[PDB]
């Protein structure tokens, strides 16, 4: 047996309760290490949430391939771009924390 | 006299490019059955002999007269005519399914997901079968209970929208049920390899516990909680 | 025949013919279970969206996060239109962390019973119009 | 002629019916090596075996010490000696092999401490030959026995490359100079007709439950099988023996299992007293069913009634534990509060004897052979097998013992396997089939689809329907039934005055139908007329005016001082009926019961008695 649906599932509640755990803990520690990992975890349960969308949806064989590199192409675009707002700008807890007392 | 009304969904696969069209039918309930079944008989028994359906056993236990009852995916013989005369029974074919005649939907793809899971006792060694009945205990037999007595009405796997969108590779509720039927049997060897046939992200992973299934069930039953404890045994299992 | 014929030779009788599909999403009751699942994948790509284009401006679009608070600030500040753009934010974001949990307990293998998926399907309603009205008023 | 398309299919074997019979025999002959075609009007699982609750006998021996010698004679007591001793020899000794095989292919038996299968008390079963007392040797699923048999069978029947005819409607056999060649069928789906020819011909159809008004069998029961036989010309046995089941629903006239009686349910009146106990010492109320609902009928005459309009008795399992009743009787249960809006568990069920089981039906070899008659002698026909309920190897005889068909189709289903591997190998010559044959059968179904008539198919079904339930009842007087032959025949008249509507090739439900109203006017005929003629009280069959049970001696008093009474006098024979297919007139003949055991020294053979339990 060569189980790789079944691991790619379990990733996705390992993520999920992580994701859980970090938004109530960069709360209460805003730290830039908190930025990092904030930005690991919302990125990729967010592609592996869109890639079940996808593979629901999109007939396949032709399409399938095409949604599933927009896709990896986009959480890539995503994942840099938070990092570069975590190293060269204020981070994003304090990118909430100023954005909510305005 | 006490009139109740019926729209059924009728299409006539002779009539030269018909379309899909409701039709109205009214029913005596004072001289009636209980149940629908009993005034979809009356209706092809007295007003209109051209509604096509399948029935049988009119008991609740062959799962034939299977279809959509305002909005439900029931048994006709289990769900009883609504009371309220003010009301009217709107009566189709189970969803998203391709529709041979008046309410009668091919269920040819559903029975061979039901046989590529092997509903069967598979056995390591099969030279002492047919002469000593193979031992389980009354603690053993229980965790059968609720599962066994699915009637593959195909009720729950029709009211699924994942079996909707993807009806060809996702198995559906029904067929899932019957892979953990056999899968916590104590008597059955292949446990690993039931599972290791789920190794794709169509045959058990469409699932979204959505839960129009257990919903919709005319036995009770609880296929979707069935699914979820396939997941816990995919994610444990080792070798 | 096999099973894996049964199915091809099913396809190729149906697609080629004038069998129609029958009425599914247009007919069927609407369920709570069903409402709250299709909720959750809006609120999902909703929020994906959120994160995916502020991490795209971030690249794409020039100045730092400092000055473009400042063109927000620029147009009246109006406390009651700011309080309402601060809901439509956590409202969707909230909903999915406690329905999320909700998934993440049926993937226990609890919980999945008729009357307890109404009762937790409430419960998860209600805390998200507390936690989201608290939020705003942070 | 160039409007259906026929195409013709060529197999080793083929078996006409998917049910419990059906299934054991269709797959058995795959598992043998044959290239084996099953027809099948509904899909496997609709069958009538799923609704069979009670359970499945087999003298195991896990509750005590059992015998299957005892289970012989429990049977062919309970067949009132007509039926066939060697039939019944095989059954039981086969038995506890059977189930065991059943169990071995999935079948989720309920158990005990011991982890065995459990077996449960049923009607007319009893230890040491009768005298030992109560017996325990009903295999059952939890009150889901039959519907667990039939999936575990179709389950199982996946493994063998058997060929599946899924909703087509078998029409006719295909017949050439007294030998079976296969069955000329109609396509449901498209409304082709398909000729499968095959060496072999099974048929398990099951009984025809549907000739009367109220009974517990399906839509589908329509004898059609047994009246497939009847079209060439071959004779059906015991048909006027009708079993009626004590307890079914007032309502819909679905079962409640007899298994409530096994368990401790107990049948009253509406006097209050336990009127079983007063018909019945030895048994009670679990005895066997020929005396049950004949006690039950007889509390209608003298207006002992519990029912608002004072016509059904009541079950009572009020005194029954809750903790039993989620169990061991699940099934019941919940269709009890659906058809009849009451709970076991505080107030009894509403329930009245009811059209069960058909006993008769088309003369079988113990083997599963098909039997023609003539001279006054056994002939097989050859290439032609039934087992099942449709089937008549007299092992039920003239009163089926209680939940012993189940056991009678999974033992003759693969009888008629057994009986194809011994004689012919798969591969072998399959004889050629005349290039016109099946011809009436089709030019029968053309009248039908263009049927421009007077009276609709379902209102003379009904004629039918409550003509049989009010003539041919539980009690039926020679004048009764006598004023019944007449008007069933005036009804045969009326199938060439009947109307139509629908007009179509795709699912003519319309259609076949009508075709069931053939097959059950057919079974109809050979039923009343049967009766009439049946000049005494024996099993299901009980005259009001000949109240004696005639056999060759006077089986009260002792066998030596008495002469035997010729064949045409007596009446303990198997009524074989014919019947013309363009008048309608009924023609009976009879041959001998089966006396001889497969084996005297293994089973002795049990010599006629006075039956009361
Ligand atoms: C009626 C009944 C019987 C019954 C029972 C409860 C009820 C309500 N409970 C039982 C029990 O608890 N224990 C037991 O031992 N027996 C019980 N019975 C009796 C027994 O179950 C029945 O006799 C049994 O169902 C008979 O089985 P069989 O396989 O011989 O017949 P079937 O189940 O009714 O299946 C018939 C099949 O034949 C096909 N068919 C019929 N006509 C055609 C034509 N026209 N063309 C093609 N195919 C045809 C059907 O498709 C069906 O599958
Ligand atoms: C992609 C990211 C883009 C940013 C936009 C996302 C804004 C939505 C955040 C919703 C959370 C509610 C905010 C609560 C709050 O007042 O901030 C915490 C603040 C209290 O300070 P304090 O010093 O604790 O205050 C003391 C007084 N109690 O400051 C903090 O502690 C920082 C913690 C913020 C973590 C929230 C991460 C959310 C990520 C989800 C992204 C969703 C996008 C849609
Ligand atoms: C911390 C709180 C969160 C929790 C507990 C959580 C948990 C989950 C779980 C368990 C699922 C799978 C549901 C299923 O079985 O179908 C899911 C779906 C999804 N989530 Fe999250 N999630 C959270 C936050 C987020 C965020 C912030 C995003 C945005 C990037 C997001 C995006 C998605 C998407 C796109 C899906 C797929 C929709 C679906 O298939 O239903 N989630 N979430
Ligand atoms: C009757 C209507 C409301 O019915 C519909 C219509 C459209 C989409 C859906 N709901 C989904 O489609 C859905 C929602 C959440 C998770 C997975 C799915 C999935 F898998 F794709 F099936 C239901
Ligand atoms: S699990 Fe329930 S709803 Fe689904 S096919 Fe079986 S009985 Fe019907
Ligand atoms: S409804 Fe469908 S997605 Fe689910 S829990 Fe049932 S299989
Ligand atoms: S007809 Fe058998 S389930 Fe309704």
């Amino acid at each position: 047996s060569s189980k790789a649906a079944s691991l790619h599932w379990t990733g996705e509640r390992v993520v999920s309760v992580l994701l859980l755990g970090l938004l109530p803990a960069a709360y209460l520690n805003p730290c830039s290490a908190m930025d990092y990992s904030l930005a690991a975890a919302l990125t990729l349960h967010g592609h592996w949430g869109i890639g079940q969308v996808v593979t629901d949806y999109v007939r396949g064989d032709a399409l399938q391939k095409a949604a599933k590199a927009g896709l990896l192409a986009l959480s890539a675009f995503t994942f840099a771009g938070l990092c570069y707002f975590n190293y060269h700008d204020v981070g994003i807890c304090k990118a909430v924390a100023m954005l909510w007392k305005l | 006299p006490r009139i109740k009304k019926f729209a059924i969904y009728r299409w006539d696969p002779d009539k030269t490019g018909d379309k899909p069209h409701m039709q109205t039918y009214e029913i005596d309930l004072n001289n009636c059955g209980p149940m629908v079944l009993d005034a979809l008989i009356k209706i092809k028994n007295e007003i209109d002999s051209t509604l096509t359906f399948r029935r049988s056993c009119r008991e609740g236990i062959c799962g034939s007269c299977a279809m959509n009852i305002n909005g439900g995916n029931t048994l006709a013989c289990t769900r009883r005519i609504d009371t309220n005369l003010d009301k009217v029974s709107k009566i189709y074919p189970l969803p998203h399914m391709y529709v041979i005649k008046d309410l009668v939907p091919d269920l040819s793809n559903f029975y061979a997901q039901y046989k590529s899971i092997e509903p069967y006792l598979k056995k390591k060694d099969e030279s002492q079968e047919g002469k000593q009945q193979y031992l389980q205990s009354i603690e053993e037999r229980e965790k059968l209970d609720g599962l066994y007595e699915c009637i593959l009405c195909a009720c729950c796997s029709t009211s699924c929208p994942s079996y909707w969108w993807n009806g060809d590779k996702y198995l559906g509720p029904a067929v899932l049920m019957q892979a953990y039927r056999w899968m916590i049997d104590s008597r059955d060897d292949f446990t690993e390899e039931r599972l290791a046939k789920l190794q794709d992200p169509f045959s058990l992973y469409r699932c979204h516990t959505i839960m129009n299934c257990t919903g919709t069930c005319p036995k009770g039953l609880n296929p979707g909680k069935a699914i979820a404890e396939i997941k816990k045994m995919m994610a444990t299992y080792k070798e | 025949t096999t099973a894996k014929e049964e199915m091809e030779r099913f396809w190729n009788k149906n697609l080629g013919s004038n069998r129609p599909l029958s009425p599914h999403i247009t007919i069927y009751r609407w369920s709570l279970p069903m409402a709250m699942s299709i909720c959750h994948r809006g609120t999902g790509i909703a929020l994906s969206a959120g994160v995916s284009l502020f991490g795209l401006s971030a690249l794409l679009l020039p100045g730092n996060f400092e000055s473009h608070l400042e063109l927000v600030k620029s147009l009246c500040l109006g406390p009651t239109l700011i309080y309402t753009a601060k809901f439509g934010i956590v409202f969707p974001l909230m909903y999915h962390t406690w329905n999320g949990i909700r998934h993440l307990i049926w993937d226990l293998g609890k919980g999945l019973t008729i009357p307890q998926l109404t009762q937790s399907g409430v419960v998860v309603l209600i805390l998200t119009v507390l936690s989201s009205v608290g939020l705003a008023a942070m | 002629s160039t409007q259906y398309p026929v195409v013709d299919h060529e197999f080793d074997a083929v078996v006409v019916g998917a049910g419990g019979a059906g299934l054991r025999a269709a797959f058995g002959l795959s598992e043998a090596g044959f290239n084996t075609a099953c027809v099948t009007k509904l899909f496997p699982t609709r069958s009538h075996t799923v609704a069979a609750q009670g359970g499945i006998n087999a003298a195991l021996g896990n509750m005590e010490e059992d015998n299957w010698r005892w289970h012989f004679y429990d049977t062919v007591k309970g067949s009132d000696w007509l039926g066939d001793q060697d039939a019944i020899h095989y059954m039981t000794e086969q038995a506890p092999a059977s189930v065991v095989e059943l169990e071995n292919y999935g079948m989720p038996f309920s158990r005990t401490e011991d982890g065995k299968i459990y077996q449960r008390a049923f009607g007319g079963q009893s230890l040491k030959f009768g005298k030992g007392g109560q017996a325990h040797r009903c295999c059952c699923v939890a009150d889901r026995t039959g519907h667990s048999l039939l999936h575990t069978l179709y389950g199982r029947s996946l493994r063998y490359d058997t060929s599946y005819f899924v909703e087509y409607f078998a029409l006719d056999l295909l017949m050439e100079n007294g030998e079976c060649r296969g069955v000329i069928a109609l396509c449901i789906e498209d409304g082709s007709i398909h000729r499968i020819r095959a060496r072999n011909t099974v048929v398990a159809t099951g009984g025809y439950g549907r000739t009367y008004f109220s009974c517990t069998s399906a839509h589908t029961s329509t004898g059609d099988g047994t009246a497939m036989v009847t079209r060439a010309g071959l004779p059906c046995q015991d048909l006027e023996f009708v079993q009626f089941h004590p307890t079914g629903i007032y309502g819909a006239g679905c079962l409640i299992t007899e298994g409530c009686r096994g368990e401790g349910g107990i049948l009253i009146n509406s006097q209050g007293e336990r009127f079983m106990e007063r018909y019945a010492p030895v048994a009670k109320d679990l005895a066997s069913r020929d005396v049950v609902s004949r006690s039950m009928t007889l509390e209608i005459r003298e207006g002992r009634g519990c029912g608002p309009e004072k016509d059904h008795v009541y079950l009572q399992l009020h005194h029954l534990p809750p903790e039993q009743l989620a169990v061991r009787l699940p099934g019941i249960s919940e269709t009890a509060m659906i058809f009849a809006g009451v709970d076991v568990t505080k107030e009894p069920i509403p329930v009245l004897p009811t059209v069960h089981y058909n006993m008769g039906g088309i003369p079988t070899n113990y083997k599963g052979q098909v039997l023609r008659h003539v001279n006054g002698q056994d002939q097989v026909v050859p290439g032609l097998y039934a087992c099942g309920e449709a089937a008549c190897a007299s092992v039920h005889g003239a009163n089926r013992l209680g939940a012993n068909s189940l056991l009678d189709l999974v033992v003759f289903g693969r009888a008629c396997a057994l009986s194809i591997a011994e004689s012919c190998r798969p591969g072998d010559k399959v004889p050629s089939i005349k290039p016109n044959a099946g011809e009436e059968s089709v030019m029968n179904l053309d009248k039908l689809r263009f049927a421009n008539g007077t009276i609709r198919t379902s209102e003379l079904r009904l004629s039918m329907q409550k003509s049989m339930q009010s003539h041919a009842a539980v009690f039926r007087v020679g004048s009764v039934l006598q004023e019944g032959c007449e008007k069933i025949l005036r009804l045969y008249g009326d199938l060439q005055h009947l109307k139509t509507f629908d007009r179509g090739m795709v699912w003519n439900t319309d259609l076949v139908e009508t075709l069931e109203l053939q097959n059950l006017m057919l079974c109809a005929l050979q039923t009343i007329y049967g009766a009439e003629a049946r000049k005494e009280s024996r099993g299901a069959h009980a005259r009001e005016d000949f109240k004696e049970r005639v056999d060759e001696y006077d089986y009260s008093k002792p066998i030596q001082g008495q002469q035997k009474k010729p064949f045409q006098e007596h009446w303990r024979k198997h009524t074989l009926s014919y019947v013309d297919v363009k008048t309608g007139k009924v023609s009976l003949e009879y041959r001998p019961v089966i006396d001889k055991t497969l084996n005297e020294a293994d089973c002795a053979t049990v010599p006629p008695a006075i039956r009361s339990y």
